[PDB]
């Protein structure tokens, strides 16, 4: 962030910046994801393969991730971020949990036994998944409100 | 229309007819005046002022015996309001659509050196008063 002019550019800089980039992806800081990549604009447009994983993986992510988990890890096994792609891989996404499976999908043992089976919430998924009175209430507030404006 | 007259007796005319020592009820009781027939035979008289007796106890019963009696105010009947309303409120709806020719007129006109209509007080408290009884349709009851 410091203007400092003399800043003596290294190849570490942009290898360090990708870490977060890749991080803050892992810790599903999304808004910050882009706020990073919007500000090294000069760094990602063609060149600078360092950080050019990350991206793909976003991409991939926004788009069809799962099934391109293992095609980002076997797009370059490394850029200096052995470590680095470990905690994204870890860290893997299961926001598919808003489906129909384990004896209506059964596709999708260790998962299905995390929590008793998949993360823990809701039950086996395949068998998973009006008053105007209340109205009343919240009406008639509404309706006096109208009359207060008329008072004066 | 009520009145109250006290006749004055001729032998005293030569002095003042009627002794007067404060000016408000003096002009209060002027602001009456005298009736055209009263001038007519206003001689030989000179009215005195009436007033309505002090009234709690009664004017308390009869202002109970309004809200229940004298009006609308049976208060457990109080509350058509839901089968003529639609009607009531499709000719006022017609009324001030055509009404509302005059004021597009009255802006068109120029400098040039009936907009008035109001017709919406009537429809403001009409319908706010049907939309409210939804409180007694929903809660007061069941």
């Amino acid at each position: 962030f410091d203007y400092k002019e003399q800043l003596p550019e290294s190849a570490y800089m942009h290898q360090l910046l990708g870490l977060n980039l890749l991080f803050l992806l892992s810790q599903n800081r999304v808004a910050e994801f882009h706020t990073e990549l919007e500000r090294l604009p000069a760094k990602d447009i063609q060149t600078n393969v360092y950080i050019k994983h990350p991206v793909s993986l976003e991409q991939y992510l926004m788009e069809g991730s799962y099934n391109k988990v293992f095609l980002a890890k076997g797009n370059i096994p490394a850029e200096s971020y052995t470590f680095f792609i470990d905690i994204l891989l870890d860290t893997i996404r299961d926001e598919i949990a808003g489906c129909i499976e384990k004896a209506y999908e059964k596709i999708l043992t260790d998962y299905a036994k995390k929590r008793g089976w998949v993360l823990g919430p809701n039950n086996y998924y395949s068998f998973a998944s009006t008053t105007i009175p209340s109205t009343e209430l919240a009406k008639q507030v509404i309706e006096y409100a109208r009359q207060l404006e008329m008072i004066v | 229309v009520i009145d109250a007259f006290r006749l004055i007796n001729a032998n005293m005319m030569v002095l003042g007819h009627e002794p007067r020592q404060t000016t408000s009820n003096l002009g209060h009781l002027n602001k009456p005046s005298i009736q055209a027939l009263i001038h007519g035979l206003n001689r030989h008289y000179y009215s005195i002022t009436i007033n309505y007796r002090k009234n709690e106890l009664e004017q308390k019963m009869l202002l109970n015996l309004h809200k229940k009696s004298w009006m609308e105010g049976l208060t457990l009947q109080d509350y058509v309001v839901k089968e003529m309303l639609e009607l009531a409120k499709n000719y006022n709806k017609a009324v001030e659509e055509e009404d509302k020719m005059t004021p597009e007129q009255l802006a068109i006109k120029n400098v040039g050196k009936r907009h008035l209509e109001e017709h919406v007080d009537v429809l403001m408290t009409s319908n706010i008063v049907q939309c409210l009884a939804a409180m007694l349709d929903t809660v007061v009851f069941k």
